[PDB]
């Protein structure tokens, strides 16, 4: 688990 | 200097027999339909991949089909769809299926099938009705025998004495279709580096039922 | 027999007839036997059972057609000729024809004509539609019109229709379509106050081989030079006929006195010794010119106290100083420098100036913003001629009649043209499709790019 | 072309000026 | 319009500005009639204004036509990108609640008649990207706290103006995370010349008053 | 003249001298199947007559197939004319105008164009494949076009080097090929006077790769040269055909001695050929020198070092020499054409042989009226100017002489499709070089410059101020129908005129191409097949117009028909509210459409014979049989117009007054069609009633024609309408193994395998099947790639069949981009083609009534 910030795309379902 | 050579047909036949294992025994280029360097050139220039073929970076900046804005021409309510137009069709007919065909290469059309009957059994006569040949289902203003036509004494067929076929006739006939350099009888000398043995192996289709790593 | 009594004549409407484009069947693309329907204004193939015109007639109930090539009317499907004098204007607009008295009286027309729609105009002063990037061609063609001799020559198709041309010659499209365009422009009974140069520009692009397109605008001077040379060559039949109309009207003769400078980086002894070499001596290379190239002085690069306006300015005669037997221009080709003198020998009746604005510096193309301060109504070129030629030349006072001006940056440029309307003396500024009235005193305040002067 | 090639003409003309003017040139201090 | 400016080649489609950001079947469909109508309307409007006072250029303008062939009505306003789709026209589908979709319903009968889809203007996205670039360049010798304050203000402004459009725009989320990573990498490079591996996020996201940088986040960061 | 020409055996002056004597001119067309040796045979003749032009050793020079596309693809695309002077075996020279045609089945239009101006046909048959699809089709076409025919069996070396068959079985194979050809000729021709048999000289044996060509006469001549005492004519008469040689008596018999003697053919012709080939190929270094010494053939050491194939070609060339058997064939069995002129005029000329001009042309003399007929148009390499290639049936063409050009629509009454032009230069076209001449007398082929403008496909060139009773030669009748359809648009709309010029030029170049503009402004091109359209698109995009062009996806053109009689008798009235028509529609009987199309019946017939046929063959009453009015869109169309009007209800004279107008309306309605605006096929339209107004200005013209079309449309729509799909006939030539793969690929595309048989004498199989034209796209590449190139297919239009679904069904729902199942293919095809054409969304059976 790197400290990088990941795109929200696809992670807004809930 | 070991620069040029000229062999004899029996030598060439024996060398061909020995090399047999490295050769595919193909008598035509019909095998390479849409699988030769020209088809690959066309596929590259159009940035498309033959199912078994390589895959390069777009030669030009690809036209995104999400870019054109639905003219009257490319309206999808007018198009009758029966079979998906595969990439093979566009390589086969580059000017009928592609818009903007640039640096595209036309591919040799069919070549007549080479119906060659490989001789399995040496003992057989050279000219022999092989079982592979389909049988000919048998069935003329000739003159009357009473006519006085007589041939002179000297006359007989041109080469009566000479035998029809000899020991090394089938071998020569096979060499007529042997792949290069086994079709030659003279030439120059190359370098062991310059002679690749498996280029014709990977130029062919991949054998069926092979793992993904070897396919790639 | 029923001719002169066709009951469908009222169906025609001249608001849709547009005869400014290619004449081909709209269904089959054939040029053979083209008929235009006078109820909708579309072209079909001509006449006869099962033909496109016949089927269109029976399909749409449009029962009046005109043979685009014969100028005869017909009523379909029962095809019989139609004869009615009220239809003559349609034929005239389709194919204008100017009679000798008309061309003689063309310039003395002080009364505005009126198009079919409620628009007044004057023949010749008529706008040219603007396809994407066409203004340069519009301006050049407008300037070429208004030249009485060339215009009068091209207003009669019989003049140039019979000359020979090799088999695969596409360079005659230029001459014939130019005649068509001239007749259309000077038509005194148009259906509209504007014309479309579409066909002429298509011929231009075809003959120039994608040079001078219509989606990109080129240099006005380059287009003018190429057009004049092409017209001269095309009118020279199967040879270089030494005297065409273009040569008769525009071409003059100059005498160039070139002197090869010895060298800049040599000692004085060798430099002056080379004078006797004869290689660095004045020569006489007399040649011909379609148009004079005037070179503006370089911009001052610094503002001054006088004429506080940052805009510089020059008199006309200062830039006309060149082309007298005194001044010396400095040509510089690689490894060689030349001192060029000039001396006009034969002056043409219609003289063209092509003032050089755009120059390529080391990095980009720069437009010289200097304005030439010139008189319009009188200029005497007598002095710029040799005394050996002044005796031959009787009249030498010129008047400006056309002036093409360029505005904007070199890239996003635009062209407009000031034209003097003969008959009257009014000056009109034509931009691609707009016709303004410009006062005589405001012409000299623009960046005159090209000019055409008349000898009187 | 090259820069000195461009400036050759002005250099040649500069040749003309006289020594009297050469040592009389002002300085930007003004 | 066509009498004034005849078009024999149907050239009226070449220069027609279109909204590339939308998908192909949501953009305008350049049919002959609609293209001619749009050009004619623009010509009519342009004719009214004298060109000495002001001009109305075609390149910087956009005219969208809704008709029997085009089912969407598009426009850009105040940095938003709005596309209105009628319910009767090419919808045929039930709709759940998405963030960027406004349910425009008739005001008298209270019936859902249309849906407005929102996106962020490409110009606004580029403006935000350029603001981040300015922050990074001008950082120079400035402090990490000031850099993060600039980033926080920019992000707050963007996210409070384009509230739903940010969620609806997929490109904007990727841009946001890329810019946030750029800021974090700038801080790390300032920390030491050699980039680390798996840098802890506590340092960035701890509140300012508690010793950290108090960085605001609009991405998927798993602690 | 005096132009520069390549070195030649003969001389241009002698060629011109021969050109005047029409008894030594042979107009021949080389035709056959794909890749059967025609081009290499022509190459070798050119080499014989031009000692400088030579075929490369390992690469075959063609000297035809000149185009870049031809060279790249390997398939001939355009017919090429070659005029040469070839010697006879007797030593007498003749002038041969040989039109070499492409072999591919898509390009049969070139073959028909060549036939129109040829007098004889030479059919090339491969010795291993045998008789194939295009050979059958071309035999049919030639016998129907009334041309003398002869056969050359090529590639006879495959029997020796590929199948290595015994001499007797090779003889059996050749005999079987001859029997097949004779069977086909008898089937397609009633007359039995055209029997092909080598004894008669109608068949020759050739191997173009190895430069061999001979008849029985020529190979007896070689024996005569070697031993001087034989009459090679009698020897040839005895060689072939179950004639065994008795060497003890030195005499031939119909009865076999020893029960092991071979026929004289095998003994004398075949066996020594086997020996020569085998000795060259297998024992080149042991006994070949002795065998060549025996043959008398002496070859230099440089030569005998060649590889096997070049050595074979050289040795066979040295042994046989020139192709005199071919010349003997053609000289004996093809008209003069002084003799062949009369059938040509009888068949082609529209004015008939009986006409005075018919006689003037059937005489075929140089000093008469000018009646050139141009069928081809060849474009200069630059692609700007075209030259008309055609034959001179009478008179003499002079360079610079003004002429009058008549197009295909010209009639002696409608004198507006004519135009006066001026001919600039004349050429005698050898394949890769053109001889410029000053004149051309009757009976020859010529390229004419300056007459291209007023013509599109075919034209007739006569003289002005004369031949006022001049009529046009019939337009070419094509062996097939162009069905495949594509749409074309430019990429930059600013360059439309360039595309239009390209479209016109391709229309001129390709005889059977049809280019048109639909109602929605879409430019459509019709072609026979995918390779055809690919070549057309290449030429359009590269040769003629130099722009970028977008092409729509291929689609076929459908037809419309009915399957049952109209529910009610329909009717309409003129806008004038007079002139009422009332019609019914029904389906025709099986085969009647085929009869009408194939001209088994002609409306030009006397009504006596017409009613005789209708009553005797298709079980009609003579009352109706003598009530026929029209035959669909053309004079030969698959829809019939009868007038059941009894004499008691309508004045027959009054009805005949508007007969022509009603016929025009009927033909227009059938040509267009209401369902999708496409041809109507196989329908009988019966005029049940016709109330005709009294005054001519109240009837006729713009009153009846629209009403007639509307009544036709209403009756057709009332009758249960259906769409008809074109169907292609596919023939696949595969190995003995891949037949199952062929079955699978065909079954994937609604195919139906009619037959599958072995090729006698060869290890291969022929699979004949039926495919839908619309599914045929990509079928050949699918087959070849799936089978690894071992299976090859050629497809051609066969017949129209009803699409499975019901078109006028509004219950069905169609998604834009899904392959639909069969039960509503009709509805999909109707709606989408309506959209393409730009018509309304749907058509209702009441649209064209007068009630709604
Ligand atoms: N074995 C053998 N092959 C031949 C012979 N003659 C021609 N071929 C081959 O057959 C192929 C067909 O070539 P062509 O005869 O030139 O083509 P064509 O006859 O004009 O047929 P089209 O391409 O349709 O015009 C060539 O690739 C030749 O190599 C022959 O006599 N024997
Ligand atoms: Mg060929
Ligand atoms: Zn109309």
């Amino acid at each position: 688990p790197t400290g990088e910030v990941l795109s929200l795309v696809g992670k807004l379902e809930g | 200097t070991y620069q040029r050579w000229q062999f004899t047909l029996p030598m060439m036949s024996t060398l061909y027999r020995l090399a047999n294992q490295l050769l595919t025994d193909l008598v035509d280029d019909n095998y390479f339909y849409l699988f030769d360097l020209k088809a690959f050139f066309t596929s590259k220039a159009l940035n498309m991949a033959i199912p078994g073929g390589p895959k390069f970076e777009p030669l030009v900046r690809d036209i995104n089909l999400q870019d054109e804005d639905w003219n009257e021409f490319n309206d999808i309510n007018k198009i009758i769809i029966r079979q998906p137009i595969r990439t093979e069709y566009k390589i086969a007919f580059p000017y009928l299926y592609n818009n903007l065909p640039h640096h595209v290469h036309l591919t040799w059309y069919h070549t007549p099938n080479v119906v060659f009957i490989k001789t399995e059994d040496p003992d057989l006569p050279a000219f022999y009705f092989d079982p592979l040949i389909n049988p000919i289902s048998h069935r003329e203003p000739l003159p009357d025998d009473d006519e006085e036509f007589e041939l002179p004494e000297f006359v007989e067929p041109f080469l009566k004495d000479t035998p029809l076929y000899t020991d090394n006739t089938a071998n020569g006939i096979a060499l007529l279709w042997a792949p290069r350099p086994f079709n030659l009888r003279s030439g120059r000398t190359r370098r062991a580096l310059d002679i690749p043995l498996v280029k014709n192996w990977y130029r062919e289709h991949c054998p069926a039922g092979q793992p993904v790593k070897v396919r790639v | 027999r029923r001719s002169r009594h066709c009951p469908y004549l009222d169906t025609i409407n001249r608001s849709v007839l547009d005869f400014d484009f290619e004449k081909l069947c709209s269904i089959s693309l054939s040029h053979i036997n083209a008929y235009a329907c006078l109820v909708c204004g579309k072209y079909f193939q001509g006449r006869g059972l099962k033909s496109h015109a016949y089927i269109h007639s029976v399909q749409f109930s449009h029962h009046v057609f005109l043979n685009l090539h014969t100028l005869k009317f017909y009523c379909l499907p029962d095809n019989y000729e139609i004869i009615d004098s009220s239809l003559e204007d349609i034929t005239y607009v389709l194919k204008p024809t100017f009679t000798k008295q008309q061309i003689a009286n063309l310039d003395k027309q002080a009364k505005l004509s009126r198009a079919y729609d409620g628009t007044t105009y004057l023949p010749g002063i008529v706008g040219l539609n603007n396809i994407k990037a066409n203004d340069y061609a519009n301006a050049v063609l407008q300037a070429l019109s208004n030249v009485p001799p060339l215009r009068n020559y091209f207003l009669e198709e019989d003049n140039y229709k019979n000359i020979k041309r090799p088999p695969g010659d596409i360079m005659f499209l230029l001459v014939q379509r130019f005649g068509e365009l001239m007749r259309k422009l000077w038509n005194p009974r148009n259906f509209k106050a504007h014309v479309s140069p579409h066909e002429m520009l298509q011929a231009v692009v075809l003959c120039s081989k994608k040079t001078f397109q219509i989606t990109k605008q080129g240099d006005g001077v380059d287009f003018l030079s190429w057009f004049l040379n092409a017209l001269h060559s095309a009118l020279g039949g199967t040879k270089k006929k030494k005297k065409t109309i273009v040569t008769d009207v525009f071409q003059g003769s100059m005498r160039i006195f070139t002197k090869k400078l010895p060298h800049p980086d040599l000692p004085a002894e060798e430099k002056e010794q080379l004078l006797h070499n004869d290689e660095y001596q004045e020569t006489m290379v007399e040649s011909t010119f379609m148009y004079l190239t005037l070179d503006l002085p370089t911009a001052p690069l610094y503002k001054d106290e006088k004429e506080q306006l940052i805009i510089p300015q020059v008199p006309l005669f200062n830039i006309l100083a060149k082309f007298n037997g005194i001044t010396e221009k400095e040509y510089k080709t690689y490894k060689e420098n030349f001192l060029k003198r000039f001396q006009l020998t034969k002056l043409p009746p219609y003289l063209i100036f092509c003032i050089k604005r755009f120059t390529k510096n080391n990095f980009f193309v720069e437009k010289n913003p200097t304005i030439v301060n010139f008189p319009i109504t009188n200029v005497d070129l007598r002095e710029y001629l040799s005394e050996e030629v002044q005796a031959v030349h009787k009249n030498t006072t010129y008047d400006l009649i056309a002036n093409i001006v360029h505005d904007g940056k070199p890239s996003e440029g635009s062209y407009r043209i000031h034209v003097l309307h003969h008959g009257t003396g009014k000056w009109y500024e034509l931009q691609d499709l707009q016709v303004t009235d410009i006062l005589p005193q405001m012409i000299t305040l623009s960046e005159a790019y090209i000019q055409i002067w008349k000898r009187r | 072309p090259k820069i000195q090639q461009q400036f050759s003409d002005l250099k040649r003309k500069l040749a003309e000026v006289t020594e009297e003017e050469w040592l009389s040139i002002p300085e930007v201090g003004d | 319009y066509l009498t004034e400016h005849p078009d024999p080649n149907n050239e009226n489609i070449v220069g027609y500005n279109n909204k590339k950001c939308w998908p192909r079947d949501a953009r305008m469909r350049l049919m002959k009639h609609d293209v001619n109508l749009g050009r004619a309307v623009f010509w009519d409007i342009k004719n009214r204004l004298p060109r000495s006072v002001t001009t109305v250029q075609w390149e910087n303008s956009f005219v969208s036509v809704y008709s029997k062939d085009n089912p969407n009505l598009l426009f850009n306003m105040c940095g938003f990108e709005c596309r209105i789709l009628p319910k009767c026209r090419t919808s045929y589908e039930e709709f759940t609640h998405k963030d960027g979709v406004w349910n425009l319903q008739n005001e008298v009968t209270k019936e859902r008649t249309a849906q407005c889809f929102l996106r962020v203007d490409d110009e606004s996205m580029q403006r935000f990207h350029n603001r981040v670039r300015q922050i990074l360049m001008a950082s120079g010798s400035t402090t990490f706290t000031k850099i993060v304050n600039k980033w926080n203000t920019a992000l707050i402004g963007l996210m409070t103006y384009f509230r739903e459009a940010v969620v609806n725009t997929q490109e904007l989320l990727d841009l946001l995370v890329k810019c946030e990573n750029k800021i974090q990498t700038r801080i790390k490079i300032g920390l030491n010349s050699k980039m680390p591996s798996r840098f802890p996020p506590v340092v960035f996201y701890t509140p300012k008053e508690l010793g950290g940088l108090g960085m605001l986040s609009m991405g998927h960061v798993l602690i | 003249m005096e132009q520069t020409l390549p070195v030649t055996v003969y001389e241009m002056d002698f060629l011109a001298d021969l050109m005047d004597n029409s008894e030594l001119i042979r107009n021949v067309t080389l035709c056959g199947h794909l890749h059967h040796g025609k081009t290499c045979f022509v190459d070798c003749l050119i080499e014989q007559t031009h000692p400088e032009i030579r075929k490369r050793y390992d690469q075959d020079l063609c000297y035809t197939d000149i185009l870049f596309t031809e060279q790249e693809r390997g398939v001939g695309i355009k017919s090429t004319p070659v005029t040469v002077v070839l010697p006879d075996t007797k030593g007498k020279s003749y002038l041969f105008n040989i039109m070499d045609t492409p072999g591919h089945v898509n390009f049969s239009d070139e073959v028909t164009a060549g036939l129109r101006i040829s007098d004889g046909v030479v059919l090339f048959i491969d010795a291993a494949e045998g008789v194939m699809l295009n050979t059958e089709r071309l035999i049919k076409h030639a016998v129907q076009e009334r041309l003398a025919v002869t056969v050359c069996i090529n590639k006879i070396d495959r029997l020796i080097l590929e199948l290595k068959l015994p001499p007797t079985d090779a003889y059996y194979k050749l005999r079987h090929i001859v029997d097949e050809v004779n069977g086909l000729i008898s089937m397609y021709s009633t007359d039995e006077n055209l029997i092909l048999s080598p004894l008669l000289g109608n068949v020759c044996f050739s191997s173009s790769q190895y430069s061999i060509c001979f008849t029985l006469g020529s190979f007896a001549k070689i024996y005569a040269d070697t031993f001087g005492d034989i009459n090679y004519q009698e020897f040839a008469k005895r060689l072939w055909g179950d004639i065994y040689f008795n060497p003890k008596t030195r005499k031939f018999t119909k009865k076999a001695p020893t029960s092991s003697s071979q026929r004289s053919f095998v003994e004398f012709i075949l066996e020594p050929l086997y020996k020569i080939l085998a000795q060259v190929v297998g024992d080149v270094d042991t006994s070949l020198p002795r065998t060549l010494d025996e043959l008398g053939i002496h070859l230099t050491k440089e030569e005998l070092k060649l590889n096997i194939r070049p050595l074979l070609r050289l040795v066979c060339k040295k042994f046989f020499g020139e192709f005199t058997g071919f010349v003997d064939m053609c000289v004996q069995h093809i008209p003069s054409p002084k003799v062949g002129a009369k059938p040509k005029i009888e068949h082609t000329y529209t004015g008939g042989v009986d006409s005075d001009l018919g006689e003037a042309m059937s005489d075929c003399d140089p000093d008469g009226p000018l009646m050139c007929h141009t069928t081809k148009m060849y474009s200069t390499d630059d692609g700007v100017q075209f030259h008309a290639f055609g034959r001179v049936l009478s008179g003499t063409i002079h360079a610079g002489q003004p002429v009058k050009v008549l197009g295909e629509n010209y009639t002696l009454e409608d004198e507006e499709d004519s135009q006066i032009c001026t001919v600039g230069r004349l050429w005698i076209s050898v394949a890769r070089y053109h001889i410029e001449v000053n004149r051309v007398p009757a009976g020859n082929w010529v390229l004419i410059e300056g007459v291209d403008q007023p013509i599109v496909k075919t034209a007739t060139i006569t003289e002005p101020r004369g031949n006022e009773e001049a009529q046009i030669f019939r337009p070419l009748k094509f062996n097939t129908t162009s069905v495949i359809k594509i749409a074309v648009e430019p990429v930059n709309p600013s360059e439309l005129p360039k595309m239009l010029d390209g479209l016109r030029k391709v229309n001129k170049s390709y005889p059977s191409l049809t280019t048109k503009v639909e109602e929605s402004g879409e430019h459509v091109i019709l072609g026979t097949g995918e390779l055809y359209l690919d070549c057309v698109m290449h030429d359009l995009r590269k040769m003629y117009s130099e722009i970028d062009i977008k092409v729509a996806d291929p689609v076929v053109t459908f037809c419309e028909t009915v399957v049952e009689t109209s529910s009610l008798k329909c009717f309409a009235e003129t806008p004038n509210k007079k002139n009422k028509i009332t019609m019914i529609a029904e389906p025709l009987e099986k085969g009647l459409a085929e009869d009408i199309e194939n001209e088994v019946v002609q409306i030009t017939w006397n009504r006596k014979k017409l009613g005789e046929f209708f009553q005797t063959k298709y079980d009609w009453d003579l009352l109706a049989a003598r009530s026929i009015w029209a035959f669909g869109p053309d004079a030969t169309g698959p829809n019939i117009l009868v007038d059941d009007t009894l004499p008691s209800e309508v004045d027959k004279a009054l009805l005949g007054s508007v007969k022509d107008s009603i016929v025009q309306g009927f033909q227009w309605g059938t040509r267009e069609g209401p369902l999708c605006d496409e041809l109507i096929r196989n329908v009988k339209f019966k005029i049940l009633d016709a109330v005709v107004a009294q005054e001519p200005l109240h009837r006729g013209g713009g009153q009846i024609i629209p009403t007639a079309r509307r009544v036709v449309y209403s009756a057709f729509l009332m009758a249960t309408p259906r769409l008809m799909e074109p169907y292609y006939f596919v023939e696949v030539q595969a190995p003995a193994d891949c037949v199952s793969a062929v079955y699978t690929v065909l079954a994937r595309r609604r195919g139906h395998v009619t037959q599958d048989a072995p090729i006698p004498g060869s290890p291969l199989y022929t699979i004949k099947a039926f495919i839908p034209a619309i599914d045929s796209f990509g079928f050949e590449t699918d087959l070849r790639t799936h089978t690894q190139g071992q299976a090859f297919s050629l497809s051609v239009f066969h017949h129209w069949q009803i699409v499975p679904g019901d078109p006028l069904d509004k219950s069905i729902v169609i998604r834009p981009l899904e392959p639909q199942p069969a039960p509503h293919l009709a509805r999909e095809f109707m709606i989408k083609t309506r959209r393409r054409k730009g018509l309304s969304e749907d058509v209702s059976i009441s649209k064209f009534f007068d009630d709604p």
